[PDB]
């Protein structure tokens, strides 16, 4: 649900998920990393504070 | 349409000073630059206009590296199990098809890059045909 | 699922399989369309596919894996592979590949290979370390391919007579010179049956080029192994396509140390096809035939050889004469002495309606002491000397009677002593 | 009203029918225009129409139901059907359909089908469950089509001689090799009469391609069943249209387990037509003929086969030789050995003005032991051996005398014993 639950996840765990082909994956990688960040990173301060 | 492509490949002055293969290579570069200028994101594409049998069909090159910047042209060197790659490098996809190659800005950039490519090819050929006579006295 | 188990079954099996899959009325589509729909329905349940196809490349770069259902032509069942796999696993035309494949994904329309499993019935390790065909050294045949069955039925004559008329060896360059409507069809049927019974190890191959569908189905239900065919329902394009496919398949097999024996019929039709497809180079000779158009048949007849370390490629092609076409005449003329084995059939004996009809004095094998033993060769010499003075019909009746009182060739041998 | 009852009547009947309908002077319009006007007048009284037409599809998607009055061409009597009906009832070209139709409604100009009643003389249930033609398995003929009438009149000779010259079987691939002005017209008339008398169950079909209208009308009033024809009043377009129409009709019939026997004359004109319509692919051979232009005649001759479970498609096509056209020569050359039945007629015997004029030694059937019994085959062998040494004119006179003293073939058989 949260974005922080997705930034700590490499794209290797996406194409294996069903209904994630070309259009969906392309749209995700476009509208997620164009904001400066990227998909797949290692952090520990999550989720503060929920 | 592709009939216009055939007309412009058969209507060149220097027909063999720029062969049909290199004609269509320059046209593919034109269409790639046009599609690049279309989207705000940077993504390399190949055209493969199908010189004689059919029309063009844009593609999407990945340029496989371990980077992530503009992931439109990024994919890891190990993504090879799903989408049927079984690859290490050179993994490229064919996702987007049938772009527009006849609007105003596309035609403008195509004309510009075709002029550039034809002048470059003519200069290169006219210099290479004399390169074989290196170390000789020439008139002119 | 596996594709071959959809291959070997007839159309009614596909009908009931689609009915099991809860599919629309599918009696209207091609067999390959039914296979495509069934594979899509099976993979919709989250399943992978297993396929097998002979590989073919165009200048476009990518490759296509065809099946034997359409005699290696384009279809909804063939698999599309990227040039990357060809570059990596060192693939080339004729290399039959079996492995995991998937139905066409989003935007795709043909199957795609996932993981190679068997490259020409071999692991990719030694498949990548394959000796080149033209880089090999040809030899001659010592391994004698015995044509005698040993059962001695009514038709086995046409086989055993060759044991005294034209010896057969592995990698032999054989050509049949025969008029139409003489008995070549049953002749090649007999030869295929005999080689399959006596030598089941060597992969059988039969070439049906420019033929009628009845002969196609009769030969696809009588040969003791996988067969390929091609009727005249398509132009010479299909003919040249299947010729290249089969020649590269045989080349890859013999590179994998296989024993291939191709039976081609008829070669004049292949020449006509190659003439029709190849454009005129500006020079034509008598017969309306281009000069260098026969280069492809030439090559196809030259592919036969004997590998040194192991394996062989025997080619036995039939040619049509006495058809009245002077073109055909010239064709046979080009094929005067290109092969080291001649099987001459004459219409004069076949008009007397005795079978087979062998031209003993006109047929023979060059350098035949290297094929059989010494006593067999001496007895062949004795038989040739006995058959030379007499004619052809009397000689044929004599041979038929002598091989009718006896069953194995040793009896006729000792009876000739 | 029904359309077929307007079909079978001549022009004067339509004249008096229109006069009954209180119509303007209609002697000026085409028969189909008269039928259209009469159907409009009948439906103006609040009536529905009943029609029957063979179906044809273009790339436009929708279908047209043609009648045999114009030999399946466009006309004001043909019915227009939407692609929806073709998608629903699984329709295709050649599928003759009979059922309820209405005159063209407001803004329309051709008839439209309301409810299908008979799909190839069958309910839509089993019509939708139709086996595909090319998906079938060809076979050979055991059902012998007896050409002997048994009455033994003056002309029945030309039929009974075939009973000893060229046996006819269901699904046989037969071709006639004959010069012009030799007697092929009356020959096919005889064969049609004989097959209709001895086998009235099989639907008769005769192909009149590129012929004169007198022959058209003489054959449309002598064949014992429905016939199709095509004169040279239109270019090769009509010829190729009727060729496709008849081939798809025969295919749909044999898919409905029918026995179709098509008589084509002449096949060289069909080849000329297919050459004229098909554009040049950039390669031409000797004779001014394109390479892959003969693909359509090839296919048309390859459509003949024998169905396993039931039904057959026999094709008997005549070819023209000795015309002096080298083009025609090459055409016959392409048709050298594509068929398993040859009927050779020679101008040399026909110049001696005896009929028929059979080339016994040149004509024959391949694999004929599967057609007739054993004693008949042995007697055929005996007759062939007796006729081989002698020539052709003397042999023809001998056969004519022997079959003139006797009536049935058993008498000639026992007389040859
Ligand atoms: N070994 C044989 N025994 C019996 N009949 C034979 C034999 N070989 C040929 N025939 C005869 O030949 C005929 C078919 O010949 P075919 O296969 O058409 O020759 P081709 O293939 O050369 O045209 C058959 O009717 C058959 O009776
Ligand atoms: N079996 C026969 N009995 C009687 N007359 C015949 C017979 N065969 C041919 N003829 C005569 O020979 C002529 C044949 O000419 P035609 O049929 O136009 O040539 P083609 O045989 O090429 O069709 C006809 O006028 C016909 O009267
Ligand atoms: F079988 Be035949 F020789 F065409
Ligand atoms: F009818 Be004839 F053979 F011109
Ligand atoms: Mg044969
Ligand atoms: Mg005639």
């Amino acid at each position: 649900h949260y974005i922080g639950d997705l930034v700590q996840r490499t794209e290797v765990e996406l194409l294996k998920t069903p209904n994630l082909g070309k259009k969906s994956l392309t749209e995700i990688k476009d509208v997620l990393a164009s904001r400066g960040l990227s998909l797949g990173m290692r952090l520990e301060n999550w989720p503060p504070a929920s | 349409m592709n009939k216009e492509i055939l007309a412009v490949v058969e209507a060149v002055s220097n027909e063999k000073a720029l062969p049909r293969e290199k004609i269509f290579e320059a046209l593919e570069s034109a269409l790639a630059t046009a599609t690049k200028k279309k989207y705000e994101q940077e993504i390399d594409v190949r055209v493969q206009i199908d010189r004689k049998s059919g029309d063009f069909d844009t593609f999407r090159r990945w340029l496989v590296v371990d980077e992530v910047t503009q992931p439109t042209k990024e994919i890891t060197l190990e993504a090879a199990r799903y989408e049927d790659e079984s690859l290490n490098l050179g993994d490229y996809v064919e996702d987007q098809i049938e772009s527009v190659t006849f609007d105003r800005i596309t035609t403008q950039t195509a004309k510009q890059v075709i002029v550039q490519k034809v002048r470059e090819a003519e200069r290169a050929m006219v210099v290479d045909q004399f390169r074989e006579h290196e170390g000789e006295i020439i008139t002119g | 699922m596996n594709l071959t188990e959809l291959k070997n079954t007839p159309v009614s099996e596909l009908i009931t399989l689609g009915e099991n899959m809860g599919l629309e009325n599918l009696a209207r589509m091609r067999k390959q369309d039914i296979i495509f729909a069934i594979l899509k329905q099976h993979a919709k349940s989250g399943e992978d596919i297993f396929g097998d196809g002979v590989l073919e490349i165009l200048q476009d770069g990518f490759g296509f894996l065809r099946s034997a259902d359409s005699s290696y032509l384009a279809g909804p069942d063939d698999i599309y592979v990227s040039p990357s796999q060809i570059r990596r696993f060192n693939l080339r035309t004729g290399d039959t590949i079996s492995g995991k494949i998937r139905p066409p994904k989003e935007g795709e329309r043909y199957f795609a290979l996932l993981k190679v499993n068997e490259v020409n019935f071999d692991k990719p390790e030694n498949a990548r370390n394959k000796i080149l065909f033209e880089n090999l050294t040809p030899l001659h045949a010592n391994s004698r391919l015995r044509m005698e069955r040993g059962n001695g039925s009514t038709e086995d004559l046409t086989a055993r007579v060759l044991d005294l008329a034209s010896p057969i060896g592995r990698g032999q360059r054989g050509l049949i010179v025969a008029p139409p409507k003489a008995g070549k069809t049953m002749l090649l049927q007999n030869i295929a049956q005999s080689i399959a019974y006596n030598h089941p190890d060597c992969v059988l191959m039969v070439l049906l080029i420019d033929e009628r569908p009845e002969e196609v189905t009769e030969m696809q239900r009588l040969v003791k192994g996988e067969v390929v065919a091609s009727t005249f329902d398509e132009p010479a394009s299909r003919h040249v396509q299947v010729a290249e496919m089969v020649i590269e398949k045989a080349k890859r097999l013999v590179e994998h140390k296989k024993d291939v024996i191709i039976l081609l019929d008829s070669i004049t039709r292949l020449a006509r096809a190659y003439n029709t497809v190849v454009p005129a180079s500006g020079k034509v000779l008598t017969g309306g035939v281009d000069a260098n158009a026969l280069h492809r048949p030439k090559r196809f007849f030259g592919a036969a050889r004997n590998v040194e370390e192991g394996g062989s490629l025997t080619i036995i092609a039939t040619a049509l004469i006495d058809t009245g076409s002077k073109m055909d005449e010239v064709i046979y003329e080009e094929f005067k002495g290109t092969g080291n084995m001649e099987l001459h059939l004459s219409r004069k004996i076949a008009e007397k309606r005795v079978f087979p009809a062998i031209d003993y004095n006109r047929s023979g094998t060059r350098k035949e002491e290297l094929l059989t033993t010494q006593e067999e060769l001496q007895k062949m010499w004795i038989l040739r000397k006995i058959i030379h003075p007499m004619g052809e019909i009397d000689a044929m009746e004599f041979l038929i009677n002598k091989l009718a009182m006896t069953k194995t060739n040793d009896d006729f041998f000792e009876m000739m002593k």
